């Protein structure tokens, strides 16, 4: 499973 | 910024006239990711055919396989066209066996 | 041996022409086993082997909707870049995102690793402690300071040396029968003459796995390097990888020239002579 979290740039 | 694509045309078992087999186009290297990519048979472009899901190298440069179930016959030519932003004309690489 | 989980992010934009492209794909070692294109019609994360597709219903509504969001991230750093970089709207811009954790034969956890590209360059990376952010420019720098103030790091890492590890170990049991298989290269060796007085001699390398190889030429003991042709490695298209050098010879002299075949399937590296 990949990565559910983000942060925008 | 833009990186040609570099194309190997070839077979995944080692050709044999009348049994039936697998033609690959690899387009590698290349950078923007859109392009255009047809599998040749007599001039003519192969209606069945399947490419890769798009994914990239570690210096960021795409690579994609083109390929589709063929029988190949001594008559028949075969070859892979591909068309980029860094190419003025598309590109013809014709299938060698050797290769 | 080691083993590997990797995603792999595009997004393409494409100005006046709708929305981003954006395609992701999974990756355990060189098997992938899941995918996501925006121009697909199911618009949901599709397994692409055998032993994903076990996985329950929740999980393919998690990876569905987290990858739907990380493209609406995309989306919003696309424009959030082109300011950054003083480009205009008219052109078509690219965001690169990989991503993964390794892990030893016995599952320990080895290392993760995060790096993000625009325009297939370098743009911000995590290091290897998974606690700090290398920016390859000045405008990048930006990311990271935006990064740094919300503690992104401390999130991601949980995921790399935590979440990511326990996923991996969970599909390298799964797919036991076919991501543990080593195939060894089948190796043998061609000669084309190009004239009277040369010939090719071509060393093949076929229906190995995984990818890594290598392959040298070698003449009287004195190693050839820049006379020898070597193809990228490329997919057989049944799970199994290809691969040649050529070198140009005079003819006669083919005995002087040897082929050196590396890969970790083979107990020692084989020396290949015409």
């Amino acid at each position: 499973a990949h990565h559910g979290g983000w942060t925008t740039k | 910024i833009q990186r040609t694509p570099k194309i190997q045309v070839y077979s995944r078992h080692p050709a044999e006239n009348g049994k039936s087999n697998f033609l690959n186009c690899y387009v590698s290297g290349f950078h923007p990711s859109d392009i255009e990519v047809d599998l040749l048979k007599n001039g003519e472009r192969i209606e069945k055919v399947e490419h890769s899901d798009l994914s990239f190298s570690k210096d960021w440069s795409f690579y994609l396989l083109y390929y589709t179930e063929f029988t190949p016959t001594e008559k028949d030519e075969y070859a892979c066209r591909v068309n980029h932003v860094t190419l003025s004309q598309p590109k013809i690489v014709k299938w060698d066996r050797d290769m | 041996g080691s083993h590997s989980m990797r995603y792999f992010f595009t997004s393409v934009s494409r100005p006046g022409r709708g929305e981003p492209r954006f395609i992701a794909v999974g990756y355990v070692d060189d098997t992938q086993f899941v995918r996501f294109d925006s121009d697909a019609a199911s618009q949901r994360m599709e397994p692409r082997a055998p032993w994903i597709e076990q996985e329950g219903p929740e999980y393919w509504d998690q990876e569905t909707r987290n990858v739907k969001a990380q493209s609406q991230t995309d989306r919003v750093d696309l424009g959030t870049l082109r300011g950054y970089y003083n480009q205009s709207e008219a052109g078509s811009h690219t965001i690169q995102i990989m991503y993964g954790c390794d892990v030893g034969s016995d599952g320990r956890f080895l290392r993760g690793y995060r790096q993000d590209a625009y325009d297939g360059k370098d743009y911000i990376a995590l290091n290897e402690d998974l606690r700090s952010w290398t920016a390859a420019d000045m405008a990048a720098q930006i990311t990271k300071r935006k990064w740094e103030a919300a503690h992104e790091a401390e999130q991601l890492r949980a995921y790399l040396d935590g979440t990511c590890v326990e996923w991996l170990r969970r599909y390298l049991e799964n797919g036991k029968e076919t991501l543990q298989r080593t195939d060894p290269p089948k190796t043998h060796m061609t000669h084309h003459p190009i004239s009277d007085h040369e010939a090719t001699l071509r060393c093949w390398a076929l229906g190995f796995y995984p990818a890594e190889i290598t392959l040298t030429w070698q003449r009287d003991g004195e190693d050839q390097t820049q006379d020898t042709e070597l193809v990228e490695t490329r997919p057989a298209g049944d799970g199994t990888f290809q691969k040649w050098a050529a070198v140009v010879v005079p003819s006669g002299e083919e005995q002087r020239y040897t082929c050196h075949v590396q890969h970790e399937g083979l107990p020692k590296p084989l020396t290949l002579r015409w």
